[PDB]
C-alpha cells in the first residue's frame, strides 16, 4: 500500500517562514524521488521541486531561493519549507511520489538524451492560505 | 637570399614557459619544414621537432613531448606572400635546460634530405 | 555585414558549447534603395 | 478549453505548443475537488490499472500538438485534464499545460 | 533555415571488430622493418 | 532602382493607354557620396 498523510497550518501570515511536512505509509523515504506540487486556486498545477538524497535535489528556477525541501529518514518524512511566503502562494499543495526513465533520441554517448520524470500516485493535500 | 631572425635573450624561472619567435623572410614560407635545435653545453647539439608551416602539421622528439609546442603565422595578403613567423611554446623549464635555440630550415637543394638544414637562425640564449 | 546572433533555440547546458549560432543580418535585396533583414544559422567556426 | 462530446463518441484533447523537437509527454487526470492522477507516463505508454481506451499520440514527429485520444467515452471520463510536455529543445517545464475540461453528457 | 527535429551531432562509424582486426595486420608488416619485440603503438597527431 | 514615373506628356484619351512613361529616379554620380536626381523615358514593356 503507497498513500501521503499530510499536515499544515492552513491559514498563515504572510511574510512567515512556512513549512509543511507528509507522512508515508509502508514505503520509506530514502527509496523514492520525493517531488512536490503547487496547484493554485482553480489553476493547472506547478511542479515546486523534486527531491532526493544522494544529489538530486533540483529545484524550479522561477522560486529558486527562497525553497527548500528535505528528507527525515529516522521519522520516515518529507518537508517542504517557503521562506517569506506573499499573497501569490495561497494554493494547496501536494507530495507525490515519481518515476524517473530516460528517452534516447540519438547516440546515448554524446549525452543525447535526458531524464523526465512523472508523478503516478499522489499525496491528498492541504489548503495552505495566506491572508489576514 | 633565405633569412631566419630568432628573438632576443630572456631571464627565466624554473616552472615558467619560454616563447621565440622566428621570423622567416625572403622565400615562399608555404613549403619548406622549419626545425628547432636547442644546443646545450656538454652534450652537444639536441633536436626538438620540426613544423610544416602550410597547415602546421608538428611532431616533437621523444623526450619533450608535453612540455613544447609551435605554431605558426602566415601572411595573408597578397601583397606581400613570402613572410612569416614560427614559434615554439617550451613550457615547464628547469636549471638543466638553460641552452642555446637555433630555428634551421632545409636547403632548396633537391638532392637533398629534410635534416641538412642551410640557413640558421642568429641563436636565442635562454638562462634559468 | 556585422551580424547579429544569438543562441539557437535549444537546450543550452553549461557542459556543452553552442554548435549553431542564429546571426540575423541586414542584406540589400534586388532594388538598390531598399534593405530587407534576413536571418540565416552559422556554424560556431564561421563567426567571430 | 472545453470539450462537450456526448458519450459513446470519442474525444481528442489538444494541449500543449507545437512539436519543436523530440517530444516525451505527460498526461494527467484531475479529479474534481481531489488530486490528479496519470494517465499517459511516455508518448503512448500508460501504468497499469487504466483501461486501453485511452491512448496519446507520438512524440517521434515534428510540428504536431500533444493530443489524447479517448475511445467509448464514458461519464467516467468527466474530469480536468493536463498535459505535462518535455521537449528537447525547451528547458524543463514546471507548469503544466492547457487544463481542458472534458465535459461528458 | 530552420533546422527540424533535434540538434545532433554529426558522427562516423567504424566495427571495432572490423578496425582492430586490421591495426593487427599494419602491426604485423611494421615490424619488418623494424625488427620484432619492438612496442608499437599509436596517437593522436600531436598538433596542427 | 525604384522608379517613380507619371505619364508622358500627351493628349491622354480615355481609350489609348501610355505607350511611355517618364520615370523619374535616382542614380548615383561619379562621386559615390552625392546622388544626382535625374529622369529618362522608358517603355510600358520595360517597367513593372
Ligand atoms: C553509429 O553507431 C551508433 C552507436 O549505436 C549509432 O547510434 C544509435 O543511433 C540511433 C539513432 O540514430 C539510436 O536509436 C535510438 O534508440 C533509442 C533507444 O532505443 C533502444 O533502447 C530501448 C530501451 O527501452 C529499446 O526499447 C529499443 O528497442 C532500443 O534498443 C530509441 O528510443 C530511439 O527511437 C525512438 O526515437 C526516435 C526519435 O524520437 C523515433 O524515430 C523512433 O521511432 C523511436 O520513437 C518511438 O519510441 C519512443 C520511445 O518512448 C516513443 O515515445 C515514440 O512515440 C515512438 O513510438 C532511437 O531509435 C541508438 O540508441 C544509437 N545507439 C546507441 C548505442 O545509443 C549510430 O546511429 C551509428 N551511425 C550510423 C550512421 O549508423
Ligand atoms: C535541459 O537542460 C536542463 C539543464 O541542464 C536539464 O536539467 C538537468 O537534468 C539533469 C538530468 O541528468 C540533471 O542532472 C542530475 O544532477 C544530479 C545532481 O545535480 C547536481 O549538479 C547540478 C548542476 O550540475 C546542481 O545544480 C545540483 O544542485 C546538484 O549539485 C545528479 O545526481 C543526477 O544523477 C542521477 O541521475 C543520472 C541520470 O542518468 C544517473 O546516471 C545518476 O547515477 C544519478 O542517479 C543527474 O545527473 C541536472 O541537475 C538538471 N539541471 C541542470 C541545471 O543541469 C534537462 O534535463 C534538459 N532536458 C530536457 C528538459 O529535456
Ligand atoms: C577528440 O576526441 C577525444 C576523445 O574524446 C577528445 O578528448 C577528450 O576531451 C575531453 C574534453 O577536454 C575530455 O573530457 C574531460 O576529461 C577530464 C578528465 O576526466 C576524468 O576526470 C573527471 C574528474 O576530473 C572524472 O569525472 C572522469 O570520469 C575522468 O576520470 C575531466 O576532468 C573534464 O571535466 C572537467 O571539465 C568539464 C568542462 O569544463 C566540466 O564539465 C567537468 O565538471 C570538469 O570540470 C572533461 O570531462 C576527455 O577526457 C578527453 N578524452 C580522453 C583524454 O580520452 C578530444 O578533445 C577530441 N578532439 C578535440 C580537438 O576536441
Ligand atoms: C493586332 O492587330 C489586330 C487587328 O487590328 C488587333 O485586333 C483588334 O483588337 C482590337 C482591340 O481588342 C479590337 O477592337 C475592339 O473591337 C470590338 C468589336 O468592334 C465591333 O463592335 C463595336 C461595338 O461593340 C463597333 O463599334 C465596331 O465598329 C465593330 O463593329 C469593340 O467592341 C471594341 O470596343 C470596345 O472596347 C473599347 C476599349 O475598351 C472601347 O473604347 C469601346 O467603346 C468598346 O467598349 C474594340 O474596338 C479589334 O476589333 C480587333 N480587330 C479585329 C478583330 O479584326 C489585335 O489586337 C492586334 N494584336 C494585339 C496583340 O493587340
Ligand atoms: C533565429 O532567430 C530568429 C529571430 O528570433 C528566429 O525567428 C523567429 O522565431 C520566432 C519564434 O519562433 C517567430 O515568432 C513566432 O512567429 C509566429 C508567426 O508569426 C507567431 O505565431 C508566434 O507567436 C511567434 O511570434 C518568428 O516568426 C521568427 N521569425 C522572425 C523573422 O522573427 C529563428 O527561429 C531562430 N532560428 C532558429 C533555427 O530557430
Ligand atoms: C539593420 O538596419 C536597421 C535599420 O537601420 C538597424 O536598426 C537601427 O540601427 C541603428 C544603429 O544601431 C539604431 O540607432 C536604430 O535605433 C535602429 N532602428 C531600429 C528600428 O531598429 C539595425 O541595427 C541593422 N542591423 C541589424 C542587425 O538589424
Ligand atoms: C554501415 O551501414 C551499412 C548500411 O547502412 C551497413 O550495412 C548493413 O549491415 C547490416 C548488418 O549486418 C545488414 O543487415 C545489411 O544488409 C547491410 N546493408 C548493406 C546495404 O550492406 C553496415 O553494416 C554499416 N557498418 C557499420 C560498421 O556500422
Ligand atoms: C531620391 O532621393 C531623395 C533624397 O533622399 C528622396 O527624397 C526623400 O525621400 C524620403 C523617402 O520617401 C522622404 O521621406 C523625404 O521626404 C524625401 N525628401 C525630399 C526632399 O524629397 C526621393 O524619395 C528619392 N526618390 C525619388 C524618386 O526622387
Ligand atoms: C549562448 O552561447 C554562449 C556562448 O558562450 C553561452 O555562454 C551561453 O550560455 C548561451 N546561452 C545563453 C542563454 O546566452
Ligand atoms: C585486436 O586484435 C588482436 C588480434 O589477435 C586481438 O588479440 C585483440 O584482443 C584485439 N583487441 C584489442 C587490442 O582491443
Ligand atoms: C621476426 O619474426 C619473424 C616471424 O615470422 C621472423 O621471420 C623474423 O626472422 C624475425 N626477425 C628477426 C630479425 O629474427
Ligand atoms: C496615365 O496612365 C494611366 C495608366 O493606366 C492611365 O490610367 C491614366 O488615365 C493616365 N493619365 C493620368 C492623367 O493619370
Amino acid at each position: 500500500q503507497v498513500h501521503l498523510q499530510e499536515s499544515g497550518p492552513g491559514l498563515v501570515k504572510p511574510s512567515e517562514t512556512l513549512s509543511l511536512t507528509c507522512n508515508v505509509s509502508g514505503t520509506l523515504v530514502r527509496d523514492n524521488y520525493w517531488s512536490w506540487i503547487r496547484q493554485p486556486l482553480g489553476k493547472q498545477p506547478e511542479w515546486i521541486g523534486y527531491v532526493h538524497d544522494s544529489g538530486d535535489t533540483n529545484y524550479n528556477p522561477s522560486l529558486k531561493s527562497r525553497v527548500h525541501l528535505s528528507l527525515d529518514k529516522s521519522k520516515n518524512l518529507v518537508s517542504l519549507r517557503l521562506t517569506g511566503v506573499t499573497a501569490a502562494d495561497s494554493a494547496i499543495y501536494y507530495c507525490a511520489t515519481t518515476k524517473h526513465g530516460r528517452r534516447i533520441y540519438g547516440v546515448v554517448a554524446f549525452k543525447e538524451w535526458f531524464t523526465y520524470f512523472y508523478m503516478d500516485v499522489w499525496g491528498k493535500g492541504t489548503s495552505v492560505t495566506v491572508s489576514s | 637570399q633565405v633569412q631566419l631572425v630568432q628573438s632576443g635573450a630572456v631571464i627565466k624561472t624554473p616552472g615558467s614557459s619560454v616563447k621565440i619567435s622566428c621570423r622567416a623572410s625572403g622565400y615562399n614560407f608555404r613549403d619548406y619544414s622549419i626545425h628547432w635545435v636547442r644546443l646545450i653545453p656538454d652534450k652537444g647539439f639536441e633536436w626538438i621537432g620540426w613544423i610544416k608551416p602550410l597547415w602546421g602539421a608538428v611532431s616533437y622528439a621523444r623526450q619533450l613531448q608535453g612540455r613544447v609546442s609551435m605554431t605558426r603565422q602566415l601572411s595573408q595578403d597578397p601583397d606581400d606572400p613570402d613572410w612569416g613567423v614560427a614559434y615554439m611554446e617550451f613550457s615547464g623549464l628547469t636549471p638543466a635546460d638553460t641552452a642555446e635555440y637555433f630555428c634551421v630550415r632545409r636547403g632548396s637543394c633537391d638532392y637533398c634530405g629534410d635534416f641538412p638544414w642551410q640557413y640558421w637562425g642568429q641563436g636565442t640564449v635562454v638562462v634559468v | 555585414v556585422t551580424l547579429q546572433c544569438t543562441n539557437v533555440t535549444n537546450n543550452i547546458t553549461d557542459d556543452m558549447r553552442g554548435e549553431l549560432k542564429n546571426c540575423s543580418f541586414n542584406m540589400t535585396t534586388e532594388l538598390r534603395d531598399k534593405k530587407q533583414k534576413v536571418y540565416s544559422l552559422f556554424y560556431r567556426l564561421d563567426v567571430v | 478549453t472545453f470539450v462537450s462530446v456526448a458519450p459513446g463518441q470519442t474525444a481528442r484533447i489538444t494541449c500543449g505548443e507545437e512539436s519543436l523537437g523530440s517530444r516525451s509527454v505527460i498526461w494527467y487526470q484531475q479529479r474534481p475537488g481531489q488530486a490528479p492522477s496519470l494517465i499517459i507516463y511516455n508518448n503512448n505508454d500508460r501504468p497499469s490499472g487504466i483501461p486501453d481506451r485511452f491512448s496519446g499520440s507520438p512524440g517521434s514527429t515534428f510540428g504536431t500538438t500533444a493530443t489524447l485520444t479517448i475511445t467509448s467515452v464514458e461519464a467516467g471520463d468527466e474530469a480536468d485534464y493536463y498535459c505535462h510536455i518535455w521537449d528537447s529543445r525547451r528547458p524543463t517545464n514546471w507548469v503544466f499545460g492547457e487544463g481542458t475540461t472534458l465535459i461528458v453528457l | 533555415g530552420d533546422i527540424i527535429g533535434d540538434i545532433r551531432q554529426a558522427h562516423c562509424n567504424v566495427s571495432k571488430a572490423t578496425w582492430n582486426e586490421t591495426l593487427g595486420k599494419v602491426v604485423k608488416q611494421l615490424r619488418k622493418h623494424f625488427g620484432n619485440n619492438t612496442i608499437i603503438r599509436f596517437a593522436n597527431s600531436s598538433g596542427g
